[PDB]
């Protein structure tokens, strides 16, 4: 298993000169000791694909979690969780290509086995929720969207921190939802959320002496990687506005704090 | 994490209630509130959502228009105003952290009769 946790740091590191070989060389062990259908090499396959779909080389990426897929069907069963997860891979990786009509059964397949054998209330249903209503919005598809989000978040502050990066993340999903449906003022709602959020974790609790920087930016006026699309979609929002001086306080932090709108989907792997 | 309901009791239907929640051992301005119900035979539905602030709210569709959930950060107090009562909103009301009813306390009864 020690493998497993070595391979996903060089992967973050984006050292895919070696994090590729180690994959490649630890799955040339895997088929030689316990041949193809084993769970190992499933895994091996999964965390590789996952590596190319970093390196934009989806053909590579679908061919090993579709074969990933197969193994842990066989070595593990229809209703595994680790079958739900490489389900979620394939669905992420359609919706990240737009094939959102083919992304869909593959997540509601991976819903359903994590419903019934995890419950209703754990943070690997609020994950699929998450992908589940990312691949709905982007098809048009908002009949149930909204639930979903509010449903994933529920699970996301409860079981972890309402500070964890899941929830962040589900949280500008469906900011990004309210931005499609031409709903601004709750994406302006959310975004300011989201910075209090960090605002508060940081500097800490919200008075006159401690304000946000939205707070700044709206003053200004009348006279994690997450954090940053924020500032900047928040940003965007005030110049929709008219609200110039309030849009240049939030591109000043962003600058900062790194180093129409930023259309970027948070999909939540395995 | 402690959330303490209140606020039920018997009317007649088109009468109103309010519920409250009184939350404690959490930042609970930083979480997210729900409204959740049971009525006596069925399993648990969720009524209402609210973000933190109060800026963002929802309702089941069966309740939309006649009820409105609120909150008071400095109170630490979560409410829900529920009125034209109808014989179908009786049940056992939880305020939770989710929908499954996850640190709910003891709950209060909503009883519409007569």
């Amino acid at each position: 298993r020690t493998l497993h946790n070595l391979v996903i740091q060089y992967a973050s590191q984006g050292r895919y000169e070696v994090a590729v070989p180690l994959c490649k060389q630890a799955l040339e062990d895997l088929e030689k000791t316990s041949g193809h259908d084993h769970p190992d090499v499933a895994t091996m396959l999964n965390i590789l694909a996952l590596v190319y779909r970093d390196q934009n080389k989806y053909k590579d990426a679908a061919n090993l979690l579709n074969d990933a897929l197969a193994i842990r069907e066989k070595t593990l069963g229809r209703d595994h969780p680790a079958v739900a997860a490489t389900l979620n891979n394939l669905a992420v990786l359609y919706g990240k290509r737009g094939k959102y009509k083919e992304a869909e059964p593959l997540c509601k397949r991976a819903l359903e086995i994590r419903e019934k054998v995890l419950g209703k209330d754990h943070p690997d249903v609020a994950k699929q929720l998450n992908n589940l209503a990312l691949l709905c919005q982007n098809q048009g598809k908002y009949e149930e969207v909204e639930y979903y989000y509010q449903r994933a978040l529920g699970i996301y502050q409860t079981k972890l921190g309402p500070d964890d990066p899941n929830v962040a993340k589900t949280k500008n999903n469906l900011a990004s939802c309210y931005l499609k449906q031409g709903k601004f003022k709750q994406a302006e709602t959310l975004y300011k959320e989201i910075l209090t959020r960090a605002h508060e974790r940081e500097f800490g609790s919200v008075d006159d002496e401690n304000k946000p920087i939205w707070m700044h930016a709206e003053e200004r006026e009348e006279c994690s990687p997450t954090v940053t699309t924020t500032l900047k979609n928040l940003g965007a929002l005030y110049r929709r506005q008219g609200k110039f001086e309030a849009a240049e306080t939030l591109e000043e932090a962003a600058m900062r704090s790194r180093k129409v709108f930023t259309k970027l989907d948070y999909y939540l792997d395995d | 994490v402690q959330l303490q309901e209140s606020g039920g009791g018997l009317v007649q239907p088109g009468g109103s209630l309010r519920l409250s929640c009184a939350a404690s051992g959490f930042a609970f301005s930083s979480y997210w509130m729900y409204w959740v119900r049971q009525a006596p035979e069925k399993g648990l539905e969720w009524v209402s959502t609210i973000n933190t602030g109060g800026g963002i709210t929802y309702y089941k569709d069966s309740v939309k228009g006649r009820f409105t959930v609120s909150r008071d950060n400095a109170k630490n107090t979560l409410y829900l105003q529920m009125n034209s009562l109808k014989p179908e909103d009786a049940a056992q009301y939880y305020c939770a952290t989710d929908m499954s009813g996850t640190y709910r306390g003891q709950g209060t009864q909503v009883t519409v009769s007569s």
